[PDB]
C-alpha cells in the first residue's frame, strides 16, 4: 500500500513464487490450456483477480461514483462546431442505481472511474472533490 | 415545382478538397434563410481557400437549425452531368444537353395560354355546318 506526496494512494502487488503444475506425458501436448515449461511438467493458464474494496468518505459523507469516458465531440470535421476535427470531451456517467454501476475497463475509451462528493464544488474547476 | 433530373452526386468523398471547397455540391437541394448578399455558395472570394472556414454554404446552414418555413428563403439547387469522354467528344465535341425546369402547380385555376389564338380551331356545330 503506497502514500504519496500528491495526494494519491496507490496499491502495487507482485506475483512471485511458484507455478501450480500438473504431470504431462512424455508425448502430451500441453495443449491450449498450459504451457510445457520443462520436461513433463504442465503449467495451466489461469487468471490472479483480486475485489478491493472501497469504504469512500471523499472530502466528508454523501459520495457518488461516475464512469468517465474520453470521447470524440459528436460533430464532425469541417462542422462549425468541430472544423478541423480535433474537439473531444470526458463523458462523465454518474450512477444512479446499483445496476448503473456494473462496468467494465474500456480501453476504447480509456475510462476511469470517479468517488466524488456530490455536496461540494471545487472553487476553480467548478467541479466535485474527487478521487 | 421545381422538375430537375440531372441531378449527380457528388462523387468526391467526404472531406475531399471537392467537397470541401463546394458545401453546395453535396446535396441536390439546399434552403437557407435569406439574408442580403448571401450570393455565392463556396465564399467571396473563391480562388486557393482551402474549405476549411464557416464561409458559404456552410456558414448559411450553420448548425442547420434556423427556420425556414413561411419566411424569406434562398434554394439552391445543384445539378450537371457526369462525363466520361468517348472519341466522339473529340477533338471538337457536339453540344451535350442540360435541362432543369420549374412549372406552375396550383399557381393558376386553369390552363393560362387558352386566350392565346389557336393556329387551328373547329367547333362540334361547325363541324356540322361544313356538312
Ligand atoms: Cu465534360
Amino acid at each position: 500500500w503506497v502514500f504519496m506526496q500528491d495526494g494519491a494512494i496507490r496499491l502495487d502487488i507482485r506475483l512471485t513464487g511458484i507455478l501450480n503444475t500438473y504431470i504431462l506425458g512424455d508425448d502430451e501436448e500441453a495443449g491450449p490450456w498450459g504451457t510445457r515449461v520443462y520436461p513433463n511438467v504442465n503449467a495451466h493458464n489461469h487468471q490472479h483477480l483480486f475485489s478491493l474494496r472501497i469504504d469512500p468518505r471523499i472530502d466528508g459523507d454523501g459520495n457518488s461514483a461516475a464512469a468517465c469516458d474520453a470521447k470524440s465531440s459528436p460533430y464532425p470535421l469541417g462542422s462549425p462546431e468541430n472544423m478541423y476535427g480535433n474537439a473531444f470531451y470526458s463523458e462523465k456517467t454518474t450512477f444512479k442505481t446499483v445496476k448503473d454501476s456494473l462496468t467494465n475497463y474500456e480501453s476504447a475509451t480509456g475510462r476511469s472511474w470517479d468517488i466524488f462528493n456530490p455536496n461540494k464544488v471545487n472553487p476553480y474547476s467548478g467541479k466535485p472533490p474527487s478521487y | 415545382k421545381l422538375v430537375s433530373t440531372q441531378c449527380p452526386p457528388l462523387l468526391a468523398k467526404e472531406g475531399s478538397l471537392v467537397a470541401k471547397r463546394a458545401p453546395w455540391a453535396s446535396h441536390s437541394v439546399n434552403v437557407v434563410p435569406y439574408k442580403d448578399n448571401r450570393l455565392y455558395p463556396s465564399g467571396d472570394h473563391v480562388p486557393q481557400w482551402s474549405g476549411d472556414g464557416v464561409r458559404g454554404m456552410r456558414e448559411w446552414i450553420g448548425d442547420g437549425s434556423e427556420n425556414i418555413d413561411n419566411t424569406d428563403i434562398l434554394f439552391f439547387h445543384t445539378f450537371g452531368i457526369t462525363h466520361f469522354p468517348a472519341p466522339e467528344d473529340f477533338p471538337l465535341m457536339p453540344a451535350e444537353p442540360i435541362t432543369l425546369m420549374l412549372r406552375p402547380r396550383h399557381f393558376f385555376t386553369e390552363n393560362p395560354g387558352l386566350d392565346i389564338q389557336p393556329s387551328y380551331a373547329m367547333t362540334t356545330s361547325e363541324a356540322k355546318r361544313a356538312v
